[PDB]
This record gives structure tokens, C-alpha cells and sequence, in this order.
């Protein structure tokens, strides 16, 4: 490691994920068969679309190291415990781990024209 | 005439065909990411036009939205708005008795940004009848 | 010509069909969720009009609103406006002294998403008489 | 329990409803006859509707255990003391508890058409 | 004219009637809930008419507004433009020396909902004068 | 009480109620002649109605048991000390106490039909 | 008509062009900084035109918006817009069955100041067609 | 002509009067409570006219602005607006070799309600000039 | 004093005003020449007035016990050191002391009829 | 034509009078207070005219911005506005070619008062092309 | 000094502006050739004119005891170290001490009539 | 240095950058092969151009000592570990150090006529 506060933060985060950690399974992507931990956080947010329609869900995110999740791309399909997730949007490296914010759904279908 | 018969009788002709979709009848509308496609249907902005000596007559706007998750394809709701609303609502049998006249205006698009939670998009018409 | 004349005329009138709502006489009112079914009538925007020479013209706008608890559906609100609100609005034979015209305004619904305590929707007419 | 921090604010969150909580049952409901303990708040809100219209009311709320939650759907009708309440939103599961925001009123009659 | 004059003359044709309320003169005025009913008199908005070629003409509107505290009844407002305020200014003989041209506008109310300690209605008339 | 803490809090009003406490009588009201204790706060606030309009005051409030105001009303009119004061609005239950939000006049005629 | 075929036609003759740039059908479009030259297509604002009494009539407006990163000089956007995109648009054997009149209207540039990540550009046509 | 010149000559036509006021030429002006009467002056919101086919034609606003302390009385206000500035802006000799048309228009009261340090009156004038 | 908080609030803004004082003598009301000692604060404020007009000036205050001002009323006259300041609003009875919102100019003049 | 030929075109002869100040070529622009007398040259809002039948027209709006420290005195900026860019601005020879038609259109200041830190003066202009 | 506060306060700030403060003389103005010291702090700000005009600059300042700055006016011009600074606006006197709002530019010319 | 704390927080920033930082070489410029070391920060931000057009990425900067980075220019291109980065702004003296804002591109063209 560059320092030795990078490499204190990466042991301090790696104890922070043993004793806090779920593990999640990746399904469909490169990384077909990898299993990670992380941290599991579910918080609650509602949205109007109008004079009465209210839209209540919430909105999870993954906390895992960045090493492990290389390979992985927006779009994969992951599984926590029993239900399922994709892969929204993985957040740039932050000492040594990064966040996967996670959506509930089937992945949506794709735009692009390559 | 009665703002509830219309909106039943649209609900009625807009259910027979199979679309595996919850319908809301009134403008309350609440639910979460199992039943999303659904879709209602609400009066608005009901007006006196002041037509005719005969009789009165009424202008409302009769909405018609159906609501997608965030970042579905735009295609999609495309489809849901021409394919499936437009062919059923042009003629219904059982409207023509209540609403004198009955005009299209165009159908918009809008999506969330603020959480991405929702993406809806509403049909909307123009109803004179009488009151 | 003396507003409380014209409210307390309409609200006479008003009242005499059995509805078991409060009802409130003036823009101030105060309540809460006990005695919720409560229609308010108050009178805003006068104007002089000046339309003949031959004595002072005004215009004014009549409200009347009624509050109801929110979530509930719109099809109870529909009720009140066009089974019990309309009917009783047409003729009164109190108003025909004071009125010189009066002519209905559509009404319109609105409903509060910053907490959810209430949702009202008021009937609108405009008032032209001689003051 | 997945980690010794989930056990360990699960039993942090019994002491919580132990020595903080009232006792509330339900009415009318698939769990027609459950009696379930939690913290009872009450916390007050004005809104205005006009120039001259003050609503007056309050947004009460209660803390719950999951688990026994789990058949709890909305428009319920539960009481606690003497006062009736019914289930408005049932929120996320944080940590080992959610809440369960309450309304004063009848519930109100349904819009779908199912 | 002078615009001191002319807020002169109303104050002094207005004081007669037996009011007993504080009555100030231009825009800036401060009080508390002891001296209330405070009626303000003032000038807004004047601007060149240009309307007749023989000498120079301005158009500029008159303002009369009471303070009453909040959650006062409606109706007791309506009192205070009704049968005080208004009888008093249609005939007043000081001002026909300096004004052309006085015309009524529509008097409208408006309470606090920030803080609630005060609720006003001002009555606006249009004036036209020289130079 | 329902829990240790409900006991715990209201003894504790209690003691504050009573070293920081301030002796009020209702006059016109159903309680018509009860003597009631509580803490008298009185900030300022000042709004303006126009350009040159200045509206200067205060917005007192009173912290009292619930237990004896079961029967107080909006409306009524209680004094403290010289000056005179009515109740505007009534908080809902907070734990064992609630507020009594005062104004400085005379009441205000009443609206209601009834 | 329907929408689909219309952003595939266009999308189609855009596409045999070289640009080297990831190409985007419909509103959602979510990207990083590695693919930046980002081209998206879509419809918006529909309504019925009523032109004519055959047969039913919609206005549609065809955007084409193109994604930047900011300070890219001013002169660089404008090559795109007058040297890319402007002459393969004039004529599309494709389009010329779908679309009865294409009228264009002017582009226009916009820069992100809040965060400075990016600088579109969107191309604006009107398209009536038949639904 | 040029701006320089034009504001030159009202401020010299302007500063023969005793008012033992500080002048700003130009928009900056920078004062505390000392120099409180403050009388700035500036032009604004130039435009091209093109009325004449011969030459050069442009209309700009020109402002003539005084500063007062927060709560000075209105009247106080008037008196200088009118007493002091209007007799003297009607007849000067310099203006007439640069400007073609000078029109009048109303002067406006503002007061700060924020801070209360400064309650200011501008009177505005239609410049009509050759450039 | 009602309670014991009323007196020892009373001695520890006396004690407040001993160490932080400054003597401030009326001129010109109802207590024409008293003497009277308060804490003295002048912060900073602009307020810009449209394009390039910045009026800078600041907003002095005194703190003063509230049995001295009882007969003080709006517009009276009182100097600090060299400079003379004028009462512009008095705050409400706050525990034991109030304050005196001054402005640095002479008094305007009055615009009620009475 | 290209935006890119008319910006070179108006600065080529803008930069051969004497100015000793720092000119940027279309809209990004960052600098600091050693270069501060900088001028910036940008086209904005283009449109499709469709005048003529013949061929094509638009209308683009031609901006020279000036950019000054703040609480320079206005009178310095008049300057800039009128003796360095409006004449050498009316007539360019090799503008000629390009542009069909050009007319003035007036000037405006503005200040920073969020900050301090700079204070411009743009001049704009209507520009008649061919693309 | 008035009080016990005003004086250990003033001692307070002298011993503030030995430990942190720099030297810096004024040039042109009614002190000529004072030399005064303070501390100096120069933070930073950017305000944007329009689609990606962007203007960078700082905004200083300097703290310097009011009884040596009373002859100083605006516009003024005074240095530290090797650049050149002028006088914006002189900050009220705060306690024992004012701020010195700078510029870095040339004084600009001046509007007043007088 | 001018005062003892000048020197006290140039050591502590020397500290700093020591223990947590990080060595980046300039290429193009007139620092032409200079190595240099400092602290890393790479944060986050997602705006939004329109109805669903999300942009996601990341802002840089570059903590510096400020003696060693007097002749880098805005412009030039720097690289740390294996990216690279160009410099954007170049943060005003502060203290001992100064602010390296940085883009992850290719630097654009330049709009100068010089």
C-alpha cells in the first residue's frame, strides 16, 4: 500500500465487513458464480406522482470491497438471502471499497445500439 | 352525467381486455413495486360552458395514467399508450349515451427524478356533457 | 348588498336539508379531525364592475367548500358536489331578492400531500348584485 | 442471526419494547386476535388550507418486532388503551423492527378494482 | 396635487365619524396588539396619463386599509368597508377641489398565516389629477 | 402506568412543573374555577404586512399535566398573574404533559352554526 | 406512426454514417465519462392536430441531442450540429413514408454549471404524421 | 449622444439647487449612514429604435434616484420627490442640444424590509436620443 | 419570585450585567435622566438596494433589566460613550431582563393623528 | 454559414484595433484577475426562419460580452460599449459575404452582487444567414 | 476599560495578533506610513456569468485593532509582503478589534461629486 | 516565517502529506518531469440533463504543498498511479498548502486568441 493509512483503513474496513456482513451471490454477469459480503442497508423513501398517487419503496445498497467487484458491470443479477437484486450503479473507490446500489426489480431492458 | 357512472363505464370497457394490470378508480392511488403497472383513471378541471340555451352543459378533462418503473425503455410506453389505450377507448357502446361529445388531446411523458421510483405517462380528453 | 346578508341567506337554505356537517360562516374556521364534515362559505374578490349607468354594480365570488378527510376516494367527494351541494344551489327563493345574476363556475378538487390531514373541493360562483 | 451485530441489536431492540412499550391488538385482519407490544408516539402537525383554515391533528405511529408483523397488510384496524387505530404504511425492515404509521380515522374504502 | 393635501383631506374627513381607531399616515407605520384597528392611509403607483394636451395628468391609486388581529370573524371585516369606510368617501368636499376623477375598486382581504397576529382588508380607489 | 419509563417521565414533569412553575386560574369554561400550575414561556416574533408595515408581539405558551385540563376547551378564557390570556390551541398528549398555546386578547366570535 | 419505427428509421440513417459515438433510443440514458459521444433520439409533446377531416392528424416534436463534456470548446459543438447531423436529416428515403411534413427548428446549447460534467446539445424537428 | 455628457449635464443642472446631498454618477454607488440623501443617477435598458430612415435612433430609461433612512415618513418622500426634482428635470438648457424627446413617466416608493437601513424613490424618464 | 429558578435566573443576570456592563443615561422621556447599565452588542450587516448600491450600517442592541425601562416607550433618546442612539423596539419580558433594539440616527418623525 | 467562420470573421477585425484585452473564441470562458479585460464573442438562439421560398433562413443572435472588475464606475463601461465596439462593429468587409442581414439591437449592464467579483456588458445583435 | 471583560478581552486579541499576525504598511492615504500588524486570511470563492463563464478569484481580508485604523478611510492602499492591496470596507468595531475587507486590484475611480 | 504558527502548521501539513499521500508525476508543462506527492480525494456526484438522462462520475482534487507547484499552469496533464489527470483549478494559498482540482480527461482545446 502507498501510506500507512491505506492500508490501516483497509484492515479497519475488512473487520467492519467480517463482523457486519451478509453474503450475496452474483447470478448473471463475468463474474457468474462469485460470492461477496457486504454490508446491507435498506432505507425508506416516498415519492408523489401527483394529487393523491403516493409510490412507497425503498432503495438498498451493498457495501463491498472494490478488488472483488472489478469485473462486475451495471445491469448483473445478484441474490441476498432470499429475494433479488441488480446492480444499479457502483460507486467510485473510496479508500479501499465502493458501494453497489441496488434495485429490487428484473434489470430493464437496454437502449443502446451497439 | 354523475362523474361515478362515467368512470365506471370506462373501467368496464378498459377491463374486458386482458391486461393483467390494477385499475384505481378516483384520483387516491397508493401502492409499492408489486402491482406497478397500474392504471387510473380520474376527472378534472369540470367547468360550466354555457353552450347552449337549451340545457346545461359541462367541459371536463377525463385522464387516463398508467405508471412503469423508473428507467424503463421509452418504447415501452409507447406501446402501452398507443397499442393497448387508443384502439379500446375510441369507441365505446356504453359512453355514447352519457357524453355528447368526446375529443383527444395528446398523451405526455414524465419520470422521476427526484427518487426514481415512478414513470408514468396519461392520455388525455376532452368530455362535454351535461349535468 | 351586505355580505352577511348573502351568506347567512345561503347558508339558511343550506342547512334545512338534513347533512349533519359544521358548517362555518366566514374565512376564519378552525377544527379538527372530530367534527371533520364541515362546508365553509365566504365571499372573495368584489370588484366594481360599473356596467349601468343608473346605479353601482359589483361582482363577487361565492365559495363554497367542503373538507373531507384525505385518502378518502373521489367518489365521495363527487357526491357532495353533485347530489347535495348542486341541487340546493339552483333556486333559492331568499337569494332572488339580492341577486341580480348569478351564474355557476366550475368546482375543482385539491388534496394535501405535505402532511395528509385533509382534502377539500369548493363549488365557485360568481355574484353580480347592487351595493 | 447472519453476524454478532444483528443478534446483538436485536436484543437491544426487545430491552427497547420491554421497558418502553405498550400493548396494542388487533381487531380485523388476518392476525385477528394477535396482541403485539411496541413504542406508542404521538408527535403533533398544523397544516392550512386557505387564508383562514387551520386543520389541527397529529400523526401517531408505532415501533414493532417483524417477525410477527409479517400478515399485517394495510387497513387493518388495531386499538391501543381505549382509542381505535388503522394501519396506514408499513415501513422497511431496519435492522429487527419496523413501524407502523397509524390513523385515527375508519379506515377509508378501497379504489381497486380487483 | 401634493400628495400631503390630498392624504390630508381623507384623513380629516375620515377622523369626523367616531371610529376610535389609530389612523396613520403614509406607508411606514409600526404598532402592537394595543393600538389595533390602525387605519393607514397611502398612495402607490402614480405615473404619467398623458391624456389631455392643454396641462400634465397623473394617474395614481388610493389605498385605505385596516389592520384587525387574526381568527376575527369574517363578517366583522365586512362591516368595517361596508358601513364605515365606504359611506364616508363617496362624498367628500375637500377632495373635489383637487381631483378630477376618483373611481372605486374592488376592496379584498388577506390574514397571516405565517405568524398570525395580524389580518388586513385594504380598499383601492383610482385618482386622477394635476401636476 | 404501562411501563417503567411512562412512571419515570411523569415524575419528572412533575419536578420540573414544580421548580419552574408559574400559578394560572381559569375564569369562563367548564373547569370555571380550577387553579393550575405550569411554565410560562412568552417569545417574540414580529411580521410584516406590507413595505412599511411592521406587526411586533409575542406568542406565550403554557406546559401543563394533561390530567386537569381533560375538561379545558378552545376558548377559555385563564389568567396569569395581571394580565389575562386565552386558550388558541391544545397539543396532543406528549408523554404526560401538554402545551397550551395562549393569545393575549379577548376571544374571538365564534363561527359555527350550531 | 408508431413511435418504434420512427427512432428506428432515424437512429438507421444515422447510424451508417461513421461517428464513433453510442447511440440512445428513448429517454432513459444513463452513461459514464467513457462513452461520451452520446447521441439520443426521442418524441415528445404529442397532440391531436385536427387538421383534416379524413382522417386523424397528431404533431410530434423529433428531438436529436447530442452529449459533450464541458469546456469543450463552443466551436466543436457546432461542427456536430452543422456538419453531422444536419445533412443526413434533409433527406431519409425511410422517413418519407411514415412522416407527411418534417419542418425543422432551430438548435440550441446548454452547459452544466452545478457539477460541470457535461454539455448537450439538442436538435429540434416538428413531424406531423397519422396514428 | 454619448452617456457620459447627458448624465454630466443633469447632474450639473441638478446640483445648482442647494440639497446639501451627496451625488452618484454612474450605477456604482457605495454609502453608509453618514451620506444618507445619496440622489443617484443613471441610464438603463438601452434600445435601438430604428423609427427614422435617415439616422440612428435609441431610447433608454433614465433614472434619477434618491436614498432616505428606513422609517422616514412618507410624506417626507413626496415632498422631496416632487418639490425638489420635478421643477428642476422639466426645463434644462444643456439637455436640449443632445436629447430629441424627453417623456415623463411615475415615480415608485420602495422600502427594505430585511435589514431596514435604506428606503429609497427613483423617478423614471424615456430618453429618445441620436447615437 | 414565584420559583426558585425566577430568583436564580434574576442573580445571575445581575451578575451578567455587573461584569459585562456599560452605562447608558436617557435624555429625552419619561425617565428623563436615569442611568442604566446593559451589555452592549453592534454586529455588521449590508443590504444591497438593486444593481450596485450596497448600503453598509449595522444594528446595535442593549440589554437592560426590565423593571428600569417599565416607563420606557419608542422613539425616546439615550447616549452611549460620545455617540446618541434612539430606542427602536423593546422584546417582551424574557426571565428577568429584556432588550433594547436601538438605531443611531435622530428619531423620525410620527406619523399617528392622534 | 459556419458559426465558426462568422465568430473569425467578427474577431479578426475586432483584434486589429488596439485593445490590449484578452479574446475568447465562443462560449467557455474561465480566467481571473491578471486578464480581466476580456472579450467574449458567441452566437445563441438559432432559429428556422423559412422567409423565403427560394432556400433556406435563420436568425442567430450575435453577443460581444465585456467583462470588468466590479465597482468599476459606469461611466468607464459606457466607453467600452460605444467608442471601441460599436463603430468598428458596423461595418466589417469580410462580414459582407456571409451574413444577409445585420441589425442592432441594444446594449445592457449587469453586475455580480452574489460575490464581487466581475461586472459585464453585453452587446447584441439579430444576424439574417443562409445554411 | 468599562469592564473587566472589555480589558482581558483586549489582552486576549493582542495576544492573538503576536502569535498568528503579519505586518503590513500602508502606502497612499491619511497614515501614510503607518506599519500595522494582523492576521491575514485569504479564502476563495467563484461566481459564474453564464453557460461556462467562469470567474475565479479570492476574497481577503485582514484584522487589525481599531484604535491604530481610525484615521483609515476606503480606498486606501496598503501592502503585505509583495503584492498590493486596498481598503473595500472597514468592519464595525467588534469588542476590541475590526476587519479590513481588501482587494487586490487598483483602487477604482471614484463616483462622488463633491 | 512570519509568525510561530506559520511554522507549526508547515510541519503539521508536512506530516500530513507524509503519512497519507500519495506520488503523482507531471508530463506536459513546464514542470516538465517533476515528482510530486500528495493527499487523494476522489468524490462523488450524479446530475441529471433531462427527463431520465442520468451522467454519473467523479471529482478529483490534489492536496499540495504550494512552494513546489509555482510554475504548474492550468492545463497541464498529470498522472497518478496508472490514470490520468489534467489540472483544472489551482486552489488559493492557504496556509502552507494549496488544492490541485482535477479532470480525468484529455485537457480540451483552448479558446485564447493570443
Amino acid at each position: 500500500f502507498d501510506n500507512l493509512f491505506d492500508a490501516a483503513i483497509a484492515r479497519a474496513d475488512e473487520t467492519i465487513r467480517g463482523y457486519m456482513g451478509t453474503s450475496a451471490t452474483i447470478t448473471s454477469g463475468e463474474q457468474s458464480g462469485a460470492v461477496i459480503r457486504g454490508v446491507f442497508d435498506d432505507p425508506e423513501n416516498i415519492s408523489y406522482a401527483g394529487q393523491g398517487v403516493r409510490v412507497e419503496g425503498s432503495s438498498p445498497s451493498l457495501f463491498v470491497r472494490t478488488d472483488e467487484v472489478r469485473q462486475l458491470r451495471r445491469g448483473d443479477t445478484l441474490t441476498i438471502g432470499e429475494e433479488n437484486f441488480w446492480v444499479d450503479r457502483v460507486s467510485p473507490d473510496d479508500g479501499g471499497s465502493c458501494h453497489l446500489w441496488l434495485g429490487r426489480g428484473v434489470p430493464p431492458a437496454v437502449n443502446r445500439r451497439r | 352525467m354523475k362523474h361515478t357512472e362515467l368512470r365506471a363505464a370506462v373501467l368496464d370497457a378498459l377491463e374486458k381486455h386482458d391486461t393483467g394490470a390494477t385499475f384505481f378508480d378516483g384520483r387516491p392511488a397508493v401502492f409499492d413495486e408489486a402491482d406497478f403497472p397500474a392504471v387510473a383513471v380520474y376527472l378534472t378541471g369540470a367547468e360550466y360552458t354555457g353552450e347552449e340555451l337549451d340545457s346545461d352543459t359541462w367541459q371536463a378533462e377525463l385522464h387516463i395514467e398508467v405508471f412503469l418503473p423508473a428507467q424503463v425503455p421509452d418504447s415501452e410506453l409507447d406501446a402501452w399508450m398507443e397499442s393497448r389505450i387508443y384502439p379500446v377507448m375510441s369507441d365505446i357502446p356504453a359512453l355514447s349515451d352519457l357524453i355528447t361529445s368526446m375529443v383527444a388531446s395528446g398523451y405526455d411523458y414524465r419520470r422521476d427524478d427526484d427518487a426514481g421510483l415512478w414513470s408514468s405517462a396519461d392520455l388525455t380528453y376532452v368530455i362535454t356533457y351535461e349535468m
